């Protein structure tokens, strides 16, 4: 589940 | 700084501002369409839209207040319903056709290029026809799409303690604000209270059909994946696999 | 003699009067539950309920005004959603358990007796918990169940000329009367206009989750059928096959 | 589609 979880955390 | 203190006008403005960029399908494809080439075009478009969907969801009032695990769950649940409602909205001005992108307008017979696709195209075309008959407005469409994001996965979280209870309550309060927003838009349009409740019910009942189409679309994509006909990006793979996990 | 001339009180009375008989599961089963014995009990119960469902649907205001082909389509679409909403309603007073019948109360661990069943039991248990949190009333439940019957299959008819258009319009007008009925019940209960719209939206959004559960339940039953684990009656077979046709 | 269609027509 890493890709979505990582893309959501940034900014 | 809270989604729960927004007026109905501020909610609509926040949702319109959250809108993702408009994408065009991959330039100049070969004629005619094969099952592999049609699937390739549609899934490449869906993966690019999914990347922008993440940014859109982060701008939906109340979404970033949730845990990262919950944001992941809501997106994994709702992704295809959100792609479909966008498609149905874009296709309203094209009777009998689906506007996947401004340079990718497909008719039902073009759907026959992929096994089991024409049945899904027909359900999408019927939803687009329903939206046209209802004269669905852009401000109503953005409310519906945010309702899908927040509602789709809300009854399928684990029981992750009292935090899960707090999260579900928060989502339900944001959904209540979106209901207030739809009602305000209808009231401003000059609809009677009876017409307002009737229209709200009609719009929300269409979301049950979008859920059904997403489940069918999911079974179809998994079947195309299994047949080794389409290569897929990890984001799309992760979203699809969440419905097999 | 028309469904469209009923007051909100007359609609509720017609829906309460339409109620099917209460059934008990097949007497004294052997301990413990096998995958075949649990499936056999659940499908025998579902087939008997389906027989009474036909009579119930004929008593739902507006249903018998449709063509026989359309009545068949609505039932084939909605049957499992209707069985599930009934189950969820009966299970509200039994937290953590599903009351299939008064003599058949199953817990989530009993669901583990059938491959892929516990996941469906969990979604049903979550819906029952949601109905309890909302304090769903019996008069609201009967409105929701009739909404499922009329709405589920309404976007999936063919185009059977202008008669199909007349039929869809009729269904939408009956659905509008049911919305007016739910609003009246909420208004009579002392809810504010804002609380009335919020509650109507919350109830209708749960129907999207029931649709999802029905799609999953359908895939599960087809899988149990295919494995040659359960014998099925033709009525249940016909209802299931309509989702493969 | 006979069984359902026949059961609906009677009374
Ligand atoms: C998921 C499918 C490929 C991607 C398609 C798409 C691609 C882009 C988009 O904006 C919407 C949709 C809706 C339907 C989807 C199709 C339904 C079945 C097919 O497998
Ligand atoms: C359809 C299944 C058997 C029949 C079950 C039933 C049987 C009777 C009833 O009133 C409701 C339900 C709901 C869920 C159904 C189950 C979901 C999966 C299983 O295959």
């Amino acid at each position: 589940h890493k890709l979505l979880h990582q893309l959501l955390q940034d900014s | 700084s809270l989604a729960l203190s927004l007026t109905a006008d501020q909610m609509v403005s926040a949702l319109l501002d959250a809108e993702p960029p408009i994408l065009y399908s991959e330039y100049d494809p070969t004629r005619p369409f094969s099952e592999a080439s049609m699937m390739g075009l549609l899934t490449n478009l869906a993966d690019r839209e999914l990347v922008h969907m993440i940014n859109w969801a982060k701008r939906v009032p109340g979404f970033v207040d949730l845990t990262l695990h919950d944001q992941v769950h809501l997106l994994e649940c709702a992704w295809l319903e959100i792609l479909m409602i966008g498609l149905v909205w874009r296709s309203m001005e094209h009777p009998g056709k689906l506007l996947f992108a401004p340079n990718l307008l497909l008719d039902r017979n073009q759907g026959k290029c992929v096994e089991g696709m024409v049945e899904i195209f027909d359900m999408l075309l019927a939803t687009s026809s329903r939206f046209r008959m209802m004269n669905l407005q852009g401000e109503e469409f953005v409310c519906l799409k945010s309702i899908i994001l927040l509602n789709s996965g809300v009854y399928t979280f684990l029981s992750s303690t009292l935090k899960s209870l707090e999260e579900k309550d928060h989502i339900h309060r944001v959904l209540d604000k979106i209901t207030d927003t739809l009602i305000h838009l209808m009231a401003k349009a000059g609809l009677t209270l009876q017409q307002q409740h009737q229209r709200l019910a009609q719009l929300l009942l269409i979301l049950s059909h979008i859920r059904h189409m997403s489940n069918k679309g999911m079974e179809h994509l998994y079947s195309m994946k299994c047949k080794n006909v389409v290569p897929l990006y990890d984001l799309l793979l992760e979203m699809l696999d969440a419905h097999r996990l």
